[PDB]
Protein backbone atom coordinates (compact mmCIF):
# COMPACT_ATOMS: atom_id res chain seq x y z
CA UNK A 1 0.00 0.00 0.00
CA UNK A 2 1.27 3.79 -0.49
CA UNK A 3 3.03 5.73 2.22
CA UNK A 4 1.86 8.57 3.79
CA UNK A 5 3.43 11.65 3.58
CA UNK A 6 3.31 13.20 7.01
CA UNK A 7 3.66 17.38 6.70
CA UNK A 8 6.69 18.53 8.56
CA UNK A 9 6.19 20.82 11.77
CA UNK A 10 2.86 19.93 12.97
CA UNK A 11 1.49 20.02 16.32
CA UNK A 12 2.38 18.53 19.98
CA UNK A 13 0.26 20.29 22.32
CA UNK B 1 9.92 -7.42 18.23
CA UNK B 2 7.62 -9.36 16.35
CA UNK B 3 5.55 -7.39 13.19
CA UNK B 4 2.59 -8.51 10.75
CA UNK B 5 4.37 -6.53 8.42
CA UNK B 6 7.32 -8.67 7.91
CA UNK B 7 5.02 -11.89 7.91
CA UNK B 8 2.74 -10.30 5.28
CA UNK B 9 6.24 -8.89 2.64
CA UNK B 10 9.44 -10.73 2.65
CA UNK B 11 12.66 -9.18 3.65
CA UNK B 12 13.52 -9.43 0.13
CA UNK B 13 10.88 -7.30 -1.43
CA UNK B 14 11.04 -4.76 2.06
CA UNK B 15 14.33 -4.64 1.37
CA UNK B 16 14.23 -3.01 -2.41
CA UNK B 17 11.74 -1.03 -1.29
CA UNK B 18 13.46 0.27 1.47
CA UNK B 19 16.59 1.39 -0.56
CA UNK B 20 14.44 2.80 -3.50
CA UNK B 21 12.27 4.86 -1.06
CA UNK B 22 15.14 6.45 0.63
CA UNK B 23 17.01 7.28 -2.77
CA UNK B 24 13.41 8.88 -3.54
CA UNK B 25 12.96 11.21 -0.69
CA UNK B 26 16.22 11.40 1.08
CA UNK B 27 14.96 13.85 3.77
CA UNK B 28 11.93 11.58 4.72
CA UNK B 29 12.55 8.28 6.44
CA UNK B 30 9.98 5.33 6.23
CA UNK B 31 8.32 3.88 9.23
CA UNK B 32 6.34 0.91 9.74
CA UNK B 33 3.53 1.78 12.36
CA UNK B 34 1.89 -1.32 14.04
CA UNK B 35 -0.21 -2.06 17.57
CA UNK B 36 2.19 -3.93 20.24
CA UNK B 37 1.11 -7.28 21.42
CA UNK B 38 -1.68 -7.13 23.68
CA UNK B 39 -2.30 -3.26 23.51
CA UNK B 40 -5.94 -2.83 24.10
CA UNK B 41 -5.83 0.48 21.74
CA UNK B 42 -7.85 0.98 18.99
CA UNK B 43 -6.60 -0.53 15.37
CA UNK B 44 -4.42 1.41 13.14
CA UNK B 45 -5.14 0.84 9.06
CA UNK B 46 -2.55 2.53 7.69
CA UNK B 47 1.05 1.32 8.63
CA UNK B 48 3.34 2.91 6.25
CA UNK B 49 4.66 6.75 7.27
CA UNK B 50 6.99 8.83 5.31
CA UNK B 51 7.82 10.76 8.19
CA UNK B 52 10.27 14.45 7.94
CA UNK B 53 13.77 13.43 9.39
CA UNK B 54 13.09 16.32 11.28
CA UNK B 55 9.93 15.26 13.03
CA UNK B 56 10.34 15.14 17.06
CA UNK B 57 8.75 11.80 18.28
CA UNK B 58 6.27 14.17 20.36
CA UNK B 59 5.22 15.01 17.18
CA UNK B 60 4.64 11.67 15.85
CA UNK B 61 2.70 10.82 19.29
CA UNK B 62 0.15 14.05 18.32
CA UNK B 63 -0.68 12.17 15.21
CA UNK B 64 -0.74 8.85 16.15
CA UNK B 65 -3.30 10.00 18.83
CA UNK B 66 -5.44 11.87 16.25
CA UNK B 67 -5.41 8.60 14.10
CA UNK B 68 -6.59 6.57 17.02
CA UNK B 69 -8.57 8.46 18.15
CA UNK B 70 -7.20 8.23 21.41
CA UNK B 71 -9.39 10.21 24.24
CA UNK B 72 -7.29 12.79 26.41
CA UNK B 73 -7.12 10.74 29.20
CA UNK B 74 -5.76 7.75 27.17
CA UNK B 75 -1.83 7.19 27.36
CA UNK B 76 -0.02 6.12 24.44
CA UNK B 77 3.63 4.64 24.56
CA UNK B 78 5.77 3.81 21.44
CA UNK B 79 8.21 1.28 21.32
CA UNK B 80 11.17 0.93 18.99
CA UNK B 81 13.50 -2.31 19.70
CA UNK B 82 11.63 -2.84 23.00
CA UNK B 83 12.52 0.56 24.24
CA UNK B 84 10.48 3.62 24.39
CA UNK B 85 12.63 6.34 22.20
CA UNK B 86 12.85 9.69 24.29
CA UNK B 87 9.86 12.34 23.29
CA UNK B 88 12.26 14.66 22.13
CA UNK B 89 14.44 12.77 19.40
CA UNK B 90 14.08 13.09 15.87
CA UNK B 91 12.45 10.60 13.82
CA UNK B 92 15.31 10.98 11.76
CA UNK B 93 17.70 10.33 14.46
CA UNK B 94 15.58 7.48 15.69
CA UNK B 95 15.90 5.87 12.22
CA UNK B 96 19.24 6.11 12.32
CA UNK B 97 20.01 4.27 15.24
CA UNK B 98 17.31 1.13 14.94
CA UNK B 99 16.34 0.84 10.97
CA UNK B 100 16.71 -2.53 9.95
CA UNK B 101 18.05 -4.43 7.07
CA UNK B 102 15.37 -3.64 4.62
CA UNK B 103 16.09 0.21 5.86
CA UNK B 104 12.84 0.57 7.67
CA UNK B 105 12.01 1.64 11.00
CA UNK B 106 9.79 -0.42 13.02
CA UNK B 107 8.06 1.40 15.59
CA UNK B 108 5.12 -0.33 17.88
CA UNK B 109 2.72 1.30 19.57
CA UNK B 110 0.66 0.74 23.09
CA UNK B 111 -1.78 1.83 26.04
CA UNK B 112 0.72 0.20 28.48
CA UNK B 113 4.45 1.04 29.36
CA UNK B 114 6.12 -2.57 28.68
CA UNK B 115 5.82 -3.99 24.86
CA UNK B 116 3.86 -7.04 24.94
CA UNK B 117 1.96 -6.70 28.24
Amino acid sequence: EEWEMVPRHSGSG
Amino acid sequence: MKFQYKEDHPFEYRKKEGEKIRKKYPDRVPVIVEKAPKARVPDLDKRKYLVPSDLTVGQFYFLIRKRIHLRPEDALFFFVNNTIPPTSATMGQLYEDNHEEDYFLYVAYSDESVYGK
